[PDB]
């Protein structure tokens, strides 16, 4: 949690990175693929297959940004579990070892209809 | 949200004029300068949620350095210790 | 001491019934500029006995905005009388 | 006039940065002082005698709401003399703090700051600029957060949606219908702020997006609900389908993404064994939906396009950043497993 | 304040039927002042001795409700079987609500004042009966 | 005429084209008197782009290319059908006046659009102010009702806010009602027998109604005779040109005036007269009904898809 | 579902992608082809259990219920074309796409693998239904009925989220129904009443009790083009089955307070069918039949211990096919006489002889003539609640009495004559009018041969 | 006489209940800038007396 005011810090090197052909990155920009079609539909285009140069660079936008956004999402869970397991590792008095007991110990309710 | 730009790049936008013992342009301290430096020494790496219930000694006297609350009460009650016995002797001390 | 109770009693020159009411709105903008010197003084009594040596530039800067603030508010109060001739806070047209 | 309109407009967001970039209560005083100085011209531009009699009702409400803040600073100047932005060391100060700042964000008390300004300003164009003043004090309640009384911040917030809800069923003027349900969406976020103060910002970033895209849709002609009828068959029938989608999204229905906050925000409100608190509010925003249904029953059912007037010409306004707003304000509910790990 | 509840919820618990309804008319009596203060402020100026808010009968109504609101319980707490129960304290709902039903005539208000007040009556003592806590922390 | 903020900070359009050549001029006249015998004749010498008066097809006379689409889609009350003056009808004879006013307003919204763009004077035929003179004898002849008279009377205070007045406004040489022979001898088979109640009343309504703009600071040049015919031709050519700069303005009222400094009289009229869909933007009709100015919801609400073939004529891919 | 959702989304960029009037034949062609693939991998075996792929499917193992959900888009397009063909093609492309968009979420529903995936898909509907209610109806009382369809379904379903998120952080996580091996019991308390009650009441608002049925003859009375979402809204009512997923486990031992749900829904059953014999609107006649013998399952679920789940499952798709066709019998014979008043349509049975069989074999399934899927369903419910208390044969027997006099009253109103009027009503029930009236009884009596496919676990 | 009355009486009472109280909160907010601020002061004092707020 240290090294304040970074977009993503230096210590995110040992994370996988989240490489492509993941369905979110297909979906990020699929809505942008839908968004460029709206961009024609607002203005009485009347094409719905209009100028491709407006219909491109929406795809380029979301995918690049969404990739560069997801590198810290996988970092923040990785730094989340990293600090929990240390506090699990110290203080064993807050984390006891439960006893293993099979179904020869329990006498449950017993409620039949 | 607290972006904290001024910790990244090392300019002090303000900071100097924040606490009672920081710079003192010609080094004239306050009346409670000795307790500021002592109390800030207590809670530094402490995360301030345990500092409210652990330190609790270096803060309380510092509150009582500044307002002099019970010092003025121990002084005021001496005006009622004596000074009903104005007429019952004990001037104490004679001048000077 | 009692030099703070008076004046903390004198901070109640807001009192909100007479901070926008009644008419002749100049009477209400009056106590908006007169609510200062209950902040300009109440700061100045605290920075000065307790020798901070640096925060006493803040009472100088406390006037500089509140003068420019109230001067802006006085510009608009001509505009309510430029359209009418009388300020009269019981003017109300835009409901809520 | 054109260049000086930027320099006024530029310093509005420069006023709110110093609110966030500060370690010192004097600078956060200057920060949204000059915002109250640099909004007053934007109220004026076409000089109509309601606007002059509206900004002056705007003005002194944000002069006192300024002025009590400096009173709250000088109290805990006396107590321990530290001026960092942190816990306020005095319950007589923090009480005077939170319900001073509740006027700038206006909560349910400190009431008519919100309808009486936003109604009838002839600049209905924007007045999207009333999203900065909801953004500056929220950046102050992120730090003050571990020093409150926990009753006042809820009682201003339990009253928030119960009275921001009822207030607008009795309306036609769609600026007031946007002015209302703007106290309600300040009710959901400060009911949560004592419990895990992030997953508050999730509600705010959603609220900037869905409200900014509502005004841009409104900038063809739209003034009143009866005028919201007469553009389906005249201007563009695709506008009627779009204005349906955002409202049904902003009501919180789970096929869209205005259900993204609540779904997450109850994950925090219970988990803290507080159950009767969300069940009141979750059933309260239900008649916050009867604004939107009965608004969608105007435009999407061909309700009387009379007075034959043809717009045989095209439209050339500037719908800036509009093509990407109802593609992140509707379709994002699947694509946010962690938005609350970017913003956290 | 909260200590009023710390003398309400603490000592009587069904018995001592005078101090029960002496303290439980203080709270409901006090809230008549709160509805009086906005009815002279949010409503315009009344007659010569404000607060004289338009129809009156405000603090005349509110303290009368809390006057019976212990009394319907503390009678019926001990006379039946001697606990305090959710069905015990249910009884103070309807006829406790019917003060607002008696004045400002019924047949459309009074039974609706009876019905819904009986819903919110029993849940309160049910609250500490399960240990419910509204404004909590971890 | 301004083009956004970015072009406006480099070169402004208030006064480097209007070098006193604003000269926004109109005529008033009466029927068969000041049509084009005097109005259209003076374009040169002074360089004044003439605009026609009115008609149903003015919106058809723009946006293209350009041929006028028929009276089904632009359903009005049909020049040479309302001459039956139907005092008892469905109807409506008032529904002409709505489209008469909106075809009127777009000429004056292109007038100011043309000047600051170029710098030329413009003669109009009848301005936006002439539309109330018809209403005087539209009222006293029984083919109108009240609660329709008040409607455009409420539009007049709404839609007319930024309009700088015309300059040497000419009441044309108008006879002593010789129009009863002018409406007959000059043809006009459907302009017919309807008596002096429409003849005399509008003539009495040119004097007592048009007087405040005639008494507004822009000096008028009035004639009342048979015609100009080289007696008021050059006299309204030369001595009106001397009244273009010298004997021209008193309170000055129209100059693209003292806010011509990239300020509210320089752009904020020349940015609100460009793109003339915001000019008839408050031309939205009644509260609900008004009992004359209506269109039903789906019939004739289904007369729109016939006029919406592809909804934009030509634009292709790849651009 | 591996990919059943993935072809049925590919139906959607086929409709607008097409030509002119070919848009009807292109959609109905491919939509029938899923009915092989729907059957194909499903109906496998079978003894504890078929977890299917992942966190997206438990394959709807012991409750099939899903093949019937896939008939309908190639059943409604042939039904809706009667009075729809006057609008624009741009809106005719819309009304096919939102109908597919209703089938998309129902496919991930009924399987759903979880309980929180269920709810967000349980509420993912009601937006595309409401568009079919408000637009595309007839004259007014659409708009209040558009609001009565909300605010019962949505007021109840929000206390699910308070309780389902409460379970997710109390006992492990609810994410699987097969991590429900560890279940602590739920005793008698004052908080465990509400945990049972809030988790249950949002299902009662869709499959109605006698109270709170007030929205059901509102949306079905004033209804789209030819029953076009009314066929969907009868599946959606029985698509609130998830009480079978919840209450079998997950507070298993609360029968203590079943009794205000029994007696309200067992006496209401004998009355809400009795309150319909004086109906004058024909589509409101069927709309109360759908109240009565749907509410027999509510006393069949809360009473546990199968020989009821034998029948309570068979009753969900008993009138899934019956009450669909009865709406189709009334979506027809309204195109010819423009009123739904049951008085006016007399003089019949001579003019349209071929559809006389379609009236009877509909109304012979409520009389239910034991070798069908109907009296194999009721006679397991009857032999179940007999073993609760013996006295319940009385009310449920008089239920069998009045619905016999009820179903024939709709038949016998057409066996009259002399017709008095009606130069119209010529059309002799064309090839489409019998085709979409078929494919209802053709699977309905077919499955009576081996109805082991229609059974729970059980 | 029952199914359209005493099921329709209790729940569409709530429609006519809230709109009875959605009128007491625009028609009593009728301007009166004199009477905004007299009502802010009651709110600022009642926070002092009531409860937890100073504690
Ligand atoms: C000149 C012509 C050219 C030559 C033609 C060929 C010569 C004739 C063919 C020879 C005979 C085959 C005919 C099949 C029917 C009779 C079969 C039989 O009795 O013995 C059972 C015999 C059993 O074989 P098995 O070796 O003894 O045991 C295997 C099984 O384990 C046994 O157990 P099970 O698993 O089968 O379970 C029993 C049950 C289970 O099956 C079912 O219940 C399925 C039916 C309902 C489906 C519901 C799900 C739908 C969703 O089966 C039945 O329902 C029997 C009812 C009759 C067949 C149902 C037809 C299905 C439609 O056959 C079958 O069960 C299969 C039937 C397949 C039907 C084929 C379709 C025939 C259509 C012919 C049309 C002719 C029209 C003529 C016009 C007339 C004008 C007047
Ligand atoms: C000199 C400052 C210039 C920037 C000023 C920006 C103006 C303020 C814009 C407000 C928009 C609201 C966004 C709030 C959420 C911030 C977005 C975010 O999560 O990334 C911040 C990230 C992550 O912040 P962080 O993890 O380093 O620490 C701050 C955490 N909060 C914000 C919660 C206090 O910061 C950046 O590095 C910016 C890129
Ligand atoms: C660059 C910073 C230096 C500070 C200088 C501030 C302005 C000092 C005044 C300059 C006087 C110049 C007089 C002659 C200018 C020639 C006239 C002309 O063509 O108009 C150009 C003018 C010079 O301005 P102006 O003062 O001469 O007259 C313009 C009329 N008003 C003021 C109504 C707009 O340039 C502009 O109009 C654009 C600038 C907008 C207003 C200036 C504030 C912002 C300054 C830019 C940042
Ligand atoms: C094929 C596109 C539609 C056919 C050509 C365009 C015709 C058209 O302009 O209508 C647009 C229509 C809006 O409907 P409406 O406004 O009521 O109709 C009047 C239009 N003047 O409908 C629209 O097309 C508006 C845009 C809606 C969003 C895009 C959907 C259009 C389908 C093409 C994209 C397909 C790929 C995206 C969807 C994939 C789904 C898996
Ligand atoms: C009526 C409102 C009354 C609700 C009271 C809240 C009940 C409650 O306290 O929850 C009980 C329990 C968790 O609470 P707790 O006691 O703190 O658990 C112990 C933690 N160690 O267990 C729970 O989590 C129960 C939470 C789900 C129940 C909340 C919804 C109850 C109200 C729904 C009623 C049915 C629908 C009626 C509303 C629709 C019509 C308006």
């Amino acid at each position: 949690g240290r090294a304040t005011f970074q977009f993503l810090p230096d210590e995110a090197r040992s994370l996988p990175p989240p490489k492509l052909t993941d369905p979110r990155l297909a979906f990020v920009g699929f809505l942008g693929y839908c968004s460029g079609l709206i961009d024609n539909a607002i203005r009485r285009r009347p094409v719905l297959l209009a100028g491709l140069h407006r219909q491109l660079l929406y795809i380029t936008s979301f995918v690049f940004v969404g990739y560069y956004l997801l590198k810290r999402q996988d970092y923040m869970y990785a730094v989340r579990d990293h600090d929990m397991f240390s506090y699990i590792k110290s203080h064993p008095e807050d984390f006891p070892e439960k006893d293993k007991k099979t179904y020869g110990e329990v006498f449950e309710e017993f409620h039949p209809v | 949200p607290f972006f904290d730009v001024q910790k990244r790049l090392g300019v002090d936008l303000d900071r100097w004029m924040t606490i009672q013992s920081a710079e003192q342009p010609h080094k004239i301290p306050s009346r409670c300068h000795a307790f500021e430096k002592e109390w800030i020494e207590c809670a530094h790496g402490i995360g301030s949620i345990r500092a409210e219930k652990e330190c609790k000694i270096e803060f309380e006297d510092f509150r009582e350095c500044l307002l002099r609350q019970k010092t003025m009460k121990r002084l005021h009650a001496i005006r009622r210790q004596r000074e009903k016995l104005i007429k019952e002797g004990k001037y104490t001390p004679p001048p000077h | 001491s009692m030099v703070y109770m008076n004046i903390m009693m004198a901070f109640t020159v807001s009192l909100v019934g007479l901070l926008m009411y009644r008419s002749h709105l100049m009477s209400s903008l009056l106590c908006l500029e007169g609510m200062m010197l209950s902040l300009f003084v109440m700061a100045a009594l605290t920075i000065l006995n307790s020798h901070f040596t640096l925060a006493s530039m803040m009472p100088i800067i406390l006037l500089v905005f509140a003068a420019c603030e109230a001067a802006l508010g006085l510009s608009l109060l001509v505009m309510v009388s430029n359209t009418y001739g009388t300020d009269y806070v019981q003017n109300l047209n835009l409901l809520q | 006039n054109p260049i000086i309109f930027i320099i006024i407009l530029l310093t509005i967001m420069l006023g709110t940065i110093i609110v966030m970039i500060s370690s010192h209560w004097l600078l956060v005083w200057i920060g949204f002082e000059m915002n109250m100085l640099a909004i007053i011209p934007i109220m004026m531009k076409n000089h109509n005698p309601r606007a002059t009699e509206a900004s002056t009702k705007y003005f002194l409400t944000q002069s006192t709401a300024s002025m009590l803040l400096m009173m709250a600073v000088i109290i805990n100047l006396m107590f321990s003399g530290q001026w960092t932005v942190m816990k306020l060391f005095n319950p007589m100060a923090s009480m005077l703090m939170t319900m001073a700042l509740a006027m700038k964000l206006g909560m349910a008390p400190f009431h008519f700051w919100v309808p009486e300004v936003t109604q009838g300003i002839p600049l209905s164009s924007g007045l999207i600029l009333l999203t900065w003043q909801k953004l500056a004090p929220m950046s102050v309640l992120y730090q003050i957060f571990p020093s409150i009384n926990l009753n006042l911040i809820l009682t201003l917030s339990v009253l928030s949606i119960l009275i921001g809800g009822w207030g607008g069923l009795n309306q036609t003027q769609l600026r007031k219908i946007m002015a209302y349900s703007s106290i309600a969406h300040m009710g959901w976020m400060t009911a949560v702020l004592p419990y895990n103060p992030t997953m508050t910002l999730l509600n705010l970033i959603i609220y900037i997006i869905m409200t900014s895209t509502m005004f841009t849709m409104f900038m063809a002609n739209s003034t009143t609900t009866t005028l919201s009828l007469s553009h389906t068959w005249n201007k563009t029938p695709i506008m009627t389908v779009l204005i349906l989608a955002t409202l049904l999204s902003m009501g919180g229905l789970p096929p869209l993404s205005g259900f993204m906050p609540k779904w997450m925000i109850i994950q925090e409100m219970t988990k803290n064994n507080s159950i009767i608190l969300p069940t009141f509010m979750a059933i309260t925003a239900l008649l916050n939906l009867y604004f939107y249904m009965r608004l969608t029953y105007s435009t999407t059912l061909t309700m009387f396009p009379s007075t034959n007037n043809m717009k045989m010409k095209w439209q050339f306004p500037l719908m800036k950043k509009m093509t990407f707003l109802p593609t992140m304000v509707v379709l994002s509910t699947m694509m946010l497993p962690l938005t609350p790990m970017l913003s956290v | 304040a909260k200590t009023v509840l710390r003398q309400y919820w603490d000592i009587p618990e069904g018995t001592e039927c005078h101090r029960k309804t002496y303290a439980t008319t203080s709270i409901g009596g006090a809230a008549g002042l709160v509805v009086s203060a906005y009815s002279v402020a949010l409503k315009t100026p009344t007659s010569f001795l404000e607060g004289v808010a338009r129809t009156g009968r405000y603090t005349f109504t509110a303290a009368a409700i809390g006057a019976i609101f212990g009394l319907t319980s503390c009678i019926s707490a001990q006379v039946r079987e001697k606990p305090d129960d959710p069905l015990n304290y249910l009884i103070g709902g309807c006829a406790g609500g019917l003060i607002l039903g008696a004045r400002t005539r019924s047949y459309g208000i009074g039974a609706a004042a009876c019905a819904y007040m009986g819903l919110t009556a029993a849940l309160v003592k049910m609250g500490q009966l399960e240990g419910w806590q509204v404004f909590a922390e971890p | 005429l301004q083009y956004g903020p970015l072009a406006y900070i480099l070169g402004e359009k208030a006064t480097k084209k209007m070098t006193e050549k604003s000269k926004l001029i109109t005529v008033d006249g009466n029927i068969c008197s000041g049509k084009s015998k005097l109005a259209k004749e003076i374009a040169e010498k002074l360089g004044l782009k003439h605009f026609p008066e009115a008609g149903i097809h003015y919106v058809d006379s723009t946006t293209g290319d350009g041929k006028p689409l028929p009276v089904q889609f632009s359903g009005n009350c049909s020049l040479e059908k309302f001459y039956d003056d139907p005092k008892s009808n469905d109807g409506n004879s008032y529904r002409l006046q709505a489209w008469l006013y909106a075809s009127r307003l777009l000429q004056y919204a292109d007038a100011l659009e043309h000047l600051l763009s170029t710098g030329q004077g413009v003669v109009l035929e009848r301005s936006i102010y002439s539309d109330f003179v018809f209403l005087e004898a539209m009222y006293r002849q029984g083919f109108i009702r009240k609660q329709c008279v008040d409607h455009y009377n409420q539009v007049k205070k709404v839609t007319i806010c930024e309009y700088l007045p015309p300059h040497v406004v000419v009441y044309v040489d108008v006879p002593v009602p010789e129009v009863q022979s002018r409406i007959q001898k000059k043809g006009n088979p459907h302009e017919m027998k309807i008596t002096s109640a429409y003849l005399q009343d509008i003539e009495n309504a040119y004097k007592g109604t048009f007087l405040p703009e005639m008494s507004e600071k822009c000096e008028v040049l009035q004639y009342s005779a048979w015609e100009a015919q080289d007696a008021e031709k050059v006299v309204e050519d030369i001595e009106y040109l001397k009244y273009d700069k010298g004997p021209w303005l008193d309170q000055n009222d129209r100059n693209l005036h003292k806010l011509r400094m990239l300020v509210q009289d320089k752009l904020e009229v020349l940015n609100y007269t460009s793109i003339p869909v915001f000019l008839p933007e408050v031309t939205v009709g009644a509260h609900q009904s008004d009992q004359v100015f209506q269109e039903f919801t789906e019939l004739p609400g289904r007369k729109y898809r016939a006029g919406y073939n592809e909804d934009v004529g030509d634009k292709w891919i790849w651009l | 579902m591996l990919k059943y959702i993935i072809p049925t989304i590919m139906l959607m960029p086929l409709t607008w992608l097409s030509k002119n009037n070919m848009i009807w034949v292109n959609s109905t062609a491919h939509s029938l082809l899923i009915s092989f693939t729907s059957l194909l991998l499903m109906n496998q075996f079978g003894d504890n259990s078929l977890n299917f792929s992942l966190l997206f499917f438990s394959d709807s193992l012991s409750t099939p219920l899903l093949i019937l959900t896939m008939w309908l888009l190639p059943l409604m397009l042939m039904a809706s074309q009667h009075h729809l063909s006057k609008e624009n093609l741009t809106r005719k492309k819309l009304f096919i796409t939102m109908l597919i968009s209703l089938q998309l979420f129902l496919i991930m529903t009924f399987t759903a693998m979880e309980l929180i995936l269920f709810y967000i898909l349980f509420e993912a509907t009601l937006v595309p239904t409401l568009i079919i209610i408000t637009r595309w109806g007839n004259q007014t009382e659409r708009l209040n009925a558009g609001l009565y369809f909300l605010f019962y379904t949505l007021a109840g379903s929000l206390p699910l989220l308070v309780a389902l998120i409460y379970i997710q952080n109390t006992v492990g996580s609810l994410n699987f129904l097969m991590l429900q091996y560890w279940v602590q019991p739920v005793h008698n308390s004052w908080s465990n009443v509400f945990m049972w009650l809030a988790c249950m009441m949002a299902f009662m608002v869709k499959m109605p009790l006698y109270g709170l049925h007030l929205w059901l003859p509102k949306a079905h009375v004033e209804a789209p083009i030819a029953g076009s979402m009314v066929l969907a809204a009868v599946l959606l009512k029985l698509g609130g089955y998830g009480m079978l997923r919840i209450t079998l486990i997950l507070n298993p031992m609360t029968d203590f307070m079943a009794y205000p749900f029994i007696m309200l829904s067992l006496w209401g059953m004998i009355m809400t069918s009795s309150i319909c014999l004086r109906q004058t609107d024909l589509k409101s006649l069927i709309a109360y039949s759908s109240v009565s013998h749907m509410a027999l399952v509510i006393v069949a679920i809360l009473i546990q211990t199968p020989w009821s789940y034998m029948g309570a499952t068979a009753l969900m798709i008993a009138h899934g096919l019956t009450s669909s066709m009865l709406f189709c019998l009334a979506n027809s014979n309204y195109e010819r006489i423009h009123s739904r008043t049951m008085i006016l349509a007399r003089g019949l049975q001579t003019l349209l002889p071929l559809m006389a069989t379609w009236w009877l074999l509909a109304s012979l399934t409520n009389l239910a003539l034991p070798p069908t899927i109907n009296l194999i369903g009721e006679l397991f419910v009857v032999m179940s609640t007999f073993s609760w208390s013996n006295i319940t044969i009385i009310l449920m027997g008089v239920n069998m009495v009045i619905t016999a006099l009820y179903s024939l009253y709709m038949l016998i109103m057409t066996q009259r004559g002399k017709y008095t009027y009606h130069i119209n009503n010529i059309s002799p029930s064309f090839t489409r009018e019998n085709a979409l009236m078929s494919l209802h009884i053709l699977p309905l009596l077919l499955l009576t041969l081996n109805p082991k496919i229609i059974l729970g676990p059980l | 006489l029952l199914d359209l009355i005493w099921l329709e009486a209790i729940l569409p009472k709530t429609i006519s209940l809230a709109q009875m109280k959605a009128s007491t909160l625009v028609t009593n907010q009728k301007g009166l800038i004199k009477l905004y601020f007299l009502s802010f002061l009651i709110t600022i004092l009642i926070s002092m007396i009531l409860f937890n707020f100073h504690e």
